[PDB]
RNA sequence: GUCCUAAGGGGGGCUCAUGGAGAACAGAAAUCUCCAGUAGAACAAAAGGGUAAAAGUCCCCUUGAUUUUGAUUUUCAGUGU
RNA sequence: ACGUACGACCAUACCCAGUGGAAAGCACGGCAUCCCGUCCGCUCUGCCCUAGUUAAGCCACUGAGGGCCCGGUUAGUAGUUGGGUCGGUGACGACCAGCGAAUCCCGGGUGUUGUACGU
């Protein structure tokens, strides 16, 4: 995880970095091997958390592509 | 000296499925052969970036294209357990398809030109069987 | 500025940390000879991309009053001016005017020799491409006076004229023309302006052998009247601003290579 | 032919401006022959161009890119006057001085966005501007009207222009404050 | 009242000479030559494409302060040395002329004693860079299927790096955002002309004969045009500097000077003008 | 040099105009009338200014016109001259060599009357030219037509009299 | 008191005010045509040289209403991603 | 020298009219299947270069009326700064200098030119 972009409930929760469902996070995508049209390597993208991490013990997210 | 390629020369569409094999003609870079998953091979004129021929007859993905060393034949091997030979100057199949492989034909290798005998060429096809 | 285009023009004219390349306005007085106009045309042809041209006759004597010059500079956003004039006392005169904040910073008169003057069209050579800045050579002992004088101001003015657009990189194919100004310390000394095209030949080493061929124009100048800057205005104009990409060095703090 | 010139005093350079300074005197011959004068001047130009080319090809970083062969140039060191004074911070407005005194922080760019979620419609809408939330109900088919407000309402006016009236009053007050700040800053 | 008075004539400001002639868009020319993304002091080349009634003119141009410089030039009437004698303004001739200009540029540069600073300062890890030029269409309309883009396609296939997109070639579909390479190949080899000849010979035989009278006279069938243009492209790539001699009269330059001075009309002298003025005054008095 | 084939007069264009002065159904029906008179969709013109005396408004669609070229223009002008009995006035011809006339009813052109459409008149204006008018109309190298190539009022009157066997009074 | 897929940006086509001569109603003033028209119109500013194949005016595309990154500039930060 | 394509100076080149133009080239021209765009194949775009024509465009020459552009004269004069330097208490009247016009008048002119390919 690179950062926390937007927690939908509260900007204070965004500032505190809370990982709940629907939160937009920034992820390091160096492992996925994404090259832009100009040949540059994209290594940071946005993903949305799709689960309830406080209940699950883990963070599940889906890339916003 | 060969100079490094630095930019796009041409982008030619026409294949309806992913391109699985490609090979230049041994005579020059003017002729290119590609073989795709739309059960066709295609000859391209690379001077103008245009299609030249479409080779049809396979009922599976054309896994391999291979020019003859003298450049007078093109062999295609496909997922339909067959190998076909084509005349690259007319786009027509030479004689009939080659039958006898039970599973997918994966690779082709022409006999070298200086080893040809009995007035014919020989072609090795390696298959999944 | 209700219009977005006028807002863009105002922002272009606004003071900046990294300044725009200077624009030169070429204008003439009520009496201006054909030799002076040809000299002005040659200078404009050398500086086409960042110049504007006036075509009317202006009743301006710059060393008496420069209110119209300040008005023209404010209207056209031109900080360099070339003023052409002619007289019985001064037969062919080019007045270089450099301004600061739409007010006259300094002024210098050049007296052109008519007999030795040759235009660019009088040389049968391949000319400089439009917008290409040339290299520069200043030669002689007249440009190292310990006290600022007319030749020092002439060197500064000619640098501001042939400066062009600054760039951190240059193509090696863009070094084909050189501008040479020669002047010696001493009845008046002659400031000579020449332009040459550059040819390179193999010499058996890594460095090439340079050869020059005359490009034009051919100009002989005598320095005349001078208007020196106010010291406070000079300090304001010679102040240098730091870009945001120039880090202010902190004690014991640095950046590693990663 | 040599590629190095030898002079009693070495050249100085400013490679940001592609400038070579020659301290040595130009011994122009005291002749009336334009031709000998011209190959003397051309020889001086030849030495200057040669030493400039040598300095540029030996003391700068050379990089071969798709654009061409480029020389990394230093920033210019010859002192030249500016055309306009160095920009200075603007005088503080009344709001700016008040906010500095009271410790009021600037709002974040996410905080000041012209977007909000209307839950009644379940839609994203602009707070101000075209079809903004500050003009809500001015195009609705039905508006409830208070009897006292419609009794106190002047003749000719409608309830459909009240929000535009309030917006015009707010804009007028803000514009008056801005003009006062501009006049004070111009006085300073 | 008279609008065209002395005050109007004194106040009048003329346009540029080529603007008055209607030949040059100076608004476009300023951005074509005096505008650059980088400030590397590098020279810039433009491929000028122009069309007349009977010819196609392609030039490779740099801009200097005393006037433009033609690095190389190819004309569609030079395709007669390669075997094309009809349709010297059509799309296939445009493609062939662009290809000829590209091969001439590359052969003049040697990409098919004095030496340059690029060779003087070439690094070990340095590859050959393509020749770069930008298209200059002038006043022509840049619609889809225009022949200026055929000239550009011919030059880019010949080897000149010209920045361009493909949405102005024939066969491009706006809705699907795709290029029909079959239609593009047909237009390159002149098959639109061939289908016109077939359709005209089927429908309107008299119009067919009148329009393609030279084709039938020289026995250029519609089914041979693709082979003719392919052979022309191969011969252009083989020999880009083949000499062509026209059927026009041939004299030397001095002979043409004499021929033109035989028909030039001399300016009247001051003495002759004064004599004519005196004769007019005498005629007015009489 | 007056017998040069490139000086031969011909009809450049014919413009049919209907100025009803009112927007809506009347303009729509006049536009339909022009449509099946010519064979192409007409042009609706907007008012330049607001005139309270004429009851018109700025940017209000008040008139309709069609430009017709070629043999269609020739035959439509022939029908108009048949309506006007091949007779024109000397004031109808302009100094530049063009002419025109007007009709009050459009049934007599050869259009069957329809009760839902109604009555409409129109203005015919025929603009003449010689070959070489492209010199002033092309984009590249746009120039002026020469004075000897310009068309005069006597020339177009003579052309009308010779061509249609008409009378100019 | 009304109306608008907002303004802006890029590209392309076109040339304006006015005058003369013509065209049923139409008559100083409605629309159409030609010619002449250095801008005398429009749009910005307050030229002592703003802009004419445009900076004017109509079409096409975007309209996503204030993007991302920064070890750098200035200010702030008891909530220092 | 002439023509064409890109140009440079941007009226000595502009406004109006008349006469002429070998060669080639420009051009007017011819035709609307395809690409493309219009109320209208007018323009734009595509196809022919055959056929007609120099009538116009273009080029050259001439002509008025304007305009415009060079050079001299005005004239180192008006005007303006300096007790600057002599008188005048002073202001100022000369003188000395520094800068420095324009009107009028006279004479001449109405395009030069780069690169490439051709006639």
């Amino acid at each position: 995880i690179l950062s926390v972009k937007k927690n939908p409930s509260n900007p204070l929760y965004t500032q505190l970095g809370v990982l709940t469902k629907g939160t937009i996070i920034e992820v390091n995508v160096s492992d996925l091997g994404i090259v832009t049209a100009s040949g540059k390597i994209a290594w940071g993208r946005y993903a949305q958390i799709t689960n309830n991490p406080e209940n699950d013990g883990c963070v599940n997210a889906v890339l916003l592509v | 000296k060969v100079h490094a390629v630095s930019r796009l020369a041409h982008r030619i569409p026409g294949h309806g499925q992913p391109i699985l094999s490609c090979q230049f003609s041994p005579v020059s870079s003017s002729r290119l052969a590609t073989g795709s998953g739309d059960n066709t091979a295609r000859i391209w004129d690379t001077d103008s970036g245009t299609p030249k021929f479409t080779l049809k007859g396979h009922t599976g993905w054309v896994l391999g294209v291979s020019w003859s060393p003298d450049g007078k034949y093109l062999a295609t091997c496909s997922m339909d357990t067959t190998v076909r030979v084509w005349d690259p100057e007319s786009g027509k199949q030479v004689n009939q398809e080659f039958r006898g492989h039970a599973k997918w034909v994966l690779a082709l290798a022409w006999q070298p030109y200086h080893l040809w005998r009995d007035g014919t060429a020989r072609l090795a096809s390696a298959s999944k069987d | 500025p209700r219009n977005a285009r006028s807002k863009r023009a105002l922002e272009k004219r606004a003071p900046k940390i990294v300044e725009n390349p200077k624009t030169c306005l070429f204008l003439r007085g009520t009496t201006c000879s054909q030799i002076t106009q040809d000299a002005m045309n040659d200078l404009y042809a050398m500086r086409q991309v960042h110049a504007k041209r006036f075509h009317k006759k202006n009743a301006i004597h710059p060393f008496e009053d420069a209110t119209s010059l300040c008005f023209f500079s404010e209207k056209n956003d031109c900080s360099l001016m070339v003023f052409g004039s002619s007289n019985k006392k001064r037969p062919h005169t080019l007045t270089f005017v450099r301004m600061f904040d739409y007010k006259v910073l300094d002024m210098l008169e050049f007296y052109l020799d008519p007999d030795t003057y040759r235009s660019i069209s009088q040389f049968k050579t391949s000319k400089i491409p439009i917008g290409m800045r040339p290299m520069m050579v200043f030669a002689g002992t007249a440009f190292e006076s310990p006290v600022p004088n007319a030749f020092t101001m002439a060197k500064s003015m000619l640098i501001d004229f042939f400066r062009g657009e600054p760039s951190d990189k240059i193509d090696v194919e863009g070094l084909r023309f050189v501008v040479v100004v020669t002047a010696d310390e001493p009845q008046k000394p002659i400031l000579r302006l020449r332009v040459y095209g550059i040819r390179t030949k193999r010499s058996g080493t890594r460095l090439p052998r340079v050869e020059v061929e005359e490009h034009g124009p051919r100009m002989d100048f005598r320095l005349g009247r001078m208007r020196e800057p106010d010291p406070a205005m000079l300090k304001e104009a010679m102040k240098k601003a730091k870009t945001p990409q120039e880090e202010r060095t902190k004690k014991n703090i640095s950046m590693d290579l990663l | 032919l040599p590629v190095t010139v030898e002079k009693p005093t070495p050249y100085t350079f400013d490679l940001g401006l592609l400038l070579a300074n020659d301290p040595n005197p130009v011994n122009v011959p005291k002749t009336t022959d334009t031709q000998v004068l011209e190959q003397h001047l051309a020889s001086v130009a030849r030495d200057g161009a040669q030493v400039l080319i040598n300095q540029l090809l030996t003391t700068t970083t050379i990089t071969a890119t798709k654009d061409g062969v480029l020389l990394t140039l230093p920033p210019p060191t010859t002192p030249l006057p500016r055309e306009k004074p160095v920009p200075q911070p603007k005088p503080e407005t009344k709001w700016q001085a008040f906010a500095r005194r009271r410790g009021i922080k600037p709002k974040t760019r996410e905080q000041r966005r012209n977007l909000q979620y209307n839950p009644t419609t379940g839609q994203w809408e602009r707070k101000w501007g075209y079809k903004g939330a500050n003009k809500r109900g001015e195009t609705d088919p039905i508006i409830e009207v208070s009897a006292a407000k419609e009794a106190m309402r002047p003749e000719g006016t409608s309830v459909r222009g009240d929000k535009r009236r309030e917006i015009r009053a707010r804009v007028k007050k803000n514009q008056k404050q801005m003009l006062r700040n501009q006049r004070i800053a111009a006085e300073k | 009242k008279l609008v065209k008075n002395s005050a109007y004539y004194s106040r009048f400001q003329t346009k540029f000479k080529r603007r008055r002639q209607g030949k040059t868009d100076y608004y476009a020319r300023k951005r074509l030559i005096t505008q650059a993304k980088n400030k590397y002091n590098a020279p810039k080349y433009r491929l000028v494409v122009r069309f007349t009634n009977r010819d196609i003119i392609t030039q490779m141009v740099t801009s200097e302060i005393n006037g433009d410089k033609i690095f190389a030039a190819a004309y569609s009437h030079e395709l007669r040395a390669y075997g094309i004698n009809h349709g010297l303004t059509n799309w296939a001739a445009a493609y062939a002329t662009g290809l000829l200009l590209a091969r001439r540029v590359l052969a003049k540069l040697g990409l098919d004693g004095e030496y340059t600073l690029t060779e003087a300062a070439e690094t070990e890890d340095g590859e050959r860079r393509p020749f770069k030029a930008i298209l200059d269409v002038g006043l022509a309309r840049t619609s889809t299927g225009a022949r200026v883009f055929g000239v550009m396609k011919g030059a880019s296939d010949g080897g000149i790096f010209i920045p361009h997109s493909e949405n102005r070639f024939p066969g491009y579909d706006i809705e699907t955002e795709e290029l029909d390479t079959e239609v593009l190949k047909k237009y390159i080899y002149g098959g639109h002309v061939a289908e016109y000849m077939e359709t005209l010979a089927d429908d309107d035989e008299e119009r067919y004969k009148s329009q393609f009278v030279k084709y039938i006279e020289d026995d250029v069938e519609a089914d041979s045009l693709e082979e003719l243009y392919a052979e022309a492209h191969k011969q252009i790539r083989a020999d880009p500097f083949r000499k062509y001699v026209s059927d026009a009269p041939k004299k030397s330059k001095e002979e043409w000077k004499a021929e033109s001075l035989k028909y030039k009309k001399a300016k009247l002298s001051r003495e002759e003008r004064k004599a004519r003025v005196e004769a007019k005054i005498k005629q007015l008095l009489a | 040099k007056a017998q040069n084939p490139m000086r031969e007069l011909r009809i450049q264009k014919l413009v049919l105009n209907i100025s009803v002065g009112e927007s809506g159904d009347r303009l729509t029906r006049a536009a339909k009338v022009l449509e099946q008179l010519s064979g192409q969709t007409p042009v609706y013109s907007k008012a330049r200014y607001t005139v309270r005396q004429f009851g018109i408004r700025r940017n209000e669609k008040i008139a309709v016109h069609v430009t017709v070229r070629g043999p269609k223009a020739e035959e439509i002008l022939e029908r108009g001259l048949k309506v006007k009995e091949y007779e024109l006035r000397r004031r109808n011809f302009s100094e530049t060599g063009n002419f025109g006339f007007g009709i009050s009813e459009h049934i007599d052109l050869g259009i069957k009357y329809d009760p839902s459409i109604g009555i409409y008149g129109m203005d015919f204006y025929c603009c003449m030219t010689r070959p070489g008018e492209r010199v002033a109309k092309r984009r590249r190298c746009k120039s002026r037509i020469g004075a000897s190539h310009r068309i005069t009022r006597e020339e177009t009157i003579r052309w009308f009299k010779q061509r249609f066997d008409g009378i100019v009074r």
